[PDB]
């Protein structure tokens, strides 16, 4: 019964805006962790702190599943310490990081002939997110002195911005669907462990 | 499980580029960050560097920086480690090693990559008898060997009565002579009744100068 | 930019006994996320790439013997053999691997001790066929001796010569824990013939008194 259900994580038919980024919590599971980089059909697999190859025999107390789309020059700013649109006002990961930066061209999947334009991202923000922050607010970003009252124009613009995924778009602005797995033991019991 | 292997021996002249290569085969391979470390003659490890195949991420260790470049080709499993312009000082065994991630031990290893830079050309040893002296201790045991000097490059090797002889010998390592050409001995113990009955022949083999070259060791005339 | 500091550099133990090394780091190596410190432990033997005995600073890599434990806190390590082996005679690293630049140890080198072993000393004077060539090889063979340390004086003539000689040595021996050393006096054929007695005289822990084997040059 109680494999880890990563399945449903990785296979989803829908995957979250990055602003917006879904976080599957893990537990109570026994997690094949082989399924994973033995697949031959992933752009990206960068782990941090950790040895995919060496866990399926280790236990934790909570693990983490973040799922988003963003485009292929986007996926580079999903690691510890980088900057821009994506890790300061998206997703950002803590400098310490412990887990694995999954992706792939979903080109096929998230590209129509007139311009995909369900996935979105933040253009602007007050401050940067802090570590595993998420921001929905769609709060009209003040630019300029006069403060805007909800309303838009000059200086004043709606934070979310739309990403334009055609099918004859280039590489790097076609979608990747990504995967932050993510990994934390406290001195509590731990309920996600390797078949060994 | 996966493993790493490397690019042959090279032997290049100061400022000859150079680019060795380590390539990745198994399972599992998309995960692999991959490292160049330094080991000089005689010397300890040195980190020099690691890459991500999959976006060709690229840290330098301070002592390295802008002196190597690390490069990687994710199409065909390898990773690069180049040279601009050879120095001699550059002289050394180049190991990549794989980690499954970053900030991760290195779990696998190349078998290493032997870099010689040095001005001197290809050249066969000269190989001389270290004949056993006929004054030695009568019952006990007596010492005879090869003398294989100046030769280029690294290595040669040296058996006895075609390979026939191995108790009682010691290859010693060759040593870097000041001329740029390496030199090298090889010794056995015998019981000293068999100088007279018995042929000690050293057979020393230089392929880089397609020299095969037999001595007869045996007691000196004087 | 941390920097490790492995000590002793050289360590020998007799067969069974325990070898301990040290890692000192610069700074700390703990990962808060998972409390384990990112410290690793490597073999290395002759001509052969380095292999990962221990991770985590404490961690045993699969298939390593029990014989091999790792521990230590902080900035303090340990890599402990109980019941060293003959197949143990290799330099052992610590590498740190919290954050890049990575930074291994300077390296210890792991020996046999056994019982003090006298070398057997040899001279072989130049062959007539490199004489011919124009330079003279003197060569100093001492034979199967532990422990390592040995002074080899060339004297020409009853004069001590001085850097014009490089030694040589072997790996200590699989069977019996010996070394063996190659000192070679080199000098002009023109040089070697304006002297009579080259001798070789051998000094070591095993020998009372310093050894001399000589010959005369022309017998
Ligand atoms: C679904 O994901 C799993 C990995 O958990 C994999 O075994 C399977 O091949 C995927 N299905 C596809 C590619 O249709």
């Amino acid at each position: 019964t109680n494999l880890c259900p990563f399945g449903e994580v990785f296979n989803a038919t829908r995957f979250a805006s990055v602003y917006a980024w879904n976080r599957k919590r893990i537990s109570n599971c026994v997690a094949d962790y082989s399924v994973l980089y033995n697949s031959a059909s992933f752009s990206t697999f960068k782990c941090y702190g950790v040895s995919p190859t060496k866990l399926n025999d280790l236990c934790f107390t909570n693990v983490y599943a973040d799922s988003f789309v963003i485009r292929g020059d986007e996926v580079r700013q999903i690691a510890p310490g980088q900057t821009g649109k994506i890790a300061d006002y998206n997703y950002k990961l803590p400098d310490d990081f412990t887990g694995c930066v999954i992706a792939w061209n979903s080109n096929n999947l998230d590209s129509k002939v007139g311009g995909n334009y369900n996935y979105l991202y933040r253009l602007f923000r007050k401050s940067n997110l802090k570590p595993f922050e998420r921001d929905i607010s769609t709060e009209i970003y003040q630019a300029g002195s006069t403060p805007c009252n909800g309303v838009e124009g000059f200086n004043c613009y709606f934070p979310l911005q739309s990403y334009g995924f055609q099918p004859t778009n280039g590489v790097g602005y076609q979608p990747y669907r990504v995967v932050v797995l993510s990994f934390e033991l406290l001195h509590a019991p731990a309920t996600v462990c390797g078949p060994k | 499980q996966m493993q790493l292997v490397q690019s042959g021996t090279e032997v290049k002249k100061p400022g000859e580029s150079l680019k060795i290569s380590c390539k990745g085969s198994g399972y599992g391979f998309i995960t692999y960050w991959i490292g160049w470390v330094r080991q000089m003659p005689g010397k300890g490890l040195e980190w020099m560097g690691i890459i991500y195949p999959g976006d060709s991420e690229t840290r330098y260790s301070p002592s390295f920086q802008g002196q190597v470049t690390i490069s990687a080709d994710k199409s065909i499993n390898t990773a690069y480690l180049q040279w601009s312009s050879l120095k001699a000082s550059d002289t050394a065994i180049y190991y990549c090693a794989g980690g499954s991630g970053i900030s991760t031990p290195m779990d696998v290893w190349g078998q290493g990559t032997t870099v010689t830079v040095s001005s001197a050309s290809t050249k066969g040893p000269s190989v001389f008898p270290l004949a056993p002296s006929s004054k030695s201790t009568s019952g006990g045991t007596a010492a005879l060997g090869c003398l294989v000097k100046d030769y280029f490059p690294e290595p040669v090797t040296v058996s006895w009565n075609s390979g026939a002889l191995t108790s009682g010998v010691h290859t010693f390592p060759a040593v870097l002579q000041s001329s740029g050409l390496y030199s090298l001995s090889s010794v056995v113990t015998v019981p000293s009744s068999s100088l007279g009955t018995q042929t000690y022949i050293c057979n020393v083999n230089h392929k880089p100068s397609n020299t095969k070259v037999d001595k007869k060791v045996e007691p000196k005339s004087c | 930019d941390i920097q490790l500091t492995q000590s002793p550099d050289s360590l020998a133990v007799s067969l069974g006994e325990r070898a301990t090394i040290n890692c000192k780091s610069s700074q700390s190596v703990l990962y808060s996320s998972i409390n384990k410190n990112y410290l690793a432990w490597y073999q290395q033997k002759p001509g052969q790439p380095p292999k990962l005995l221990i991770y985590w600073a404490s961690t045993r890599e699969s298939g390593v013997p029990d014989r091999f434990s790792g521990s230590g806190s902080g900035t303090d390590f340990t890599l402990t053999i109980s019941s060293l082996q003959a197949e143990d005679v290799a330099v052992y690293y610590c590498q740190q691997y919290y954050s890049t630049p990575y930074t291994f140890g300077q390296g210890t080198k792991v020996e046999i001790k056994r019982t003090v072993a006298a070398p057997s000393v040899f001279i072989f004077p130049p062959s007539d066929e490199q004489l011919k060539s124009g330079t003279a090889s003197v060569v100093c063979l001492l034979n199967n001796f532990y422990p390592r340390e040995a002074k080899v004086q060339w004297k020409v003539d009853n004069a001590l010569q001085s850097g014009n000689s490089q030694e040589s040595v072997t790996e200590q021996d699989s069977k019996d824990s010996t070394y063996s050393l190659s000192s070679t006096l080199t000098l002009s054929k023109a040089d070697y013939e304006k002297h009579k007695v080259y001798a070789c005289e051998v000094t070591h822990q095993g020998l009372s008194s310093p050894v001399t084997k000589s010959f005369n040059r022309g017998e």
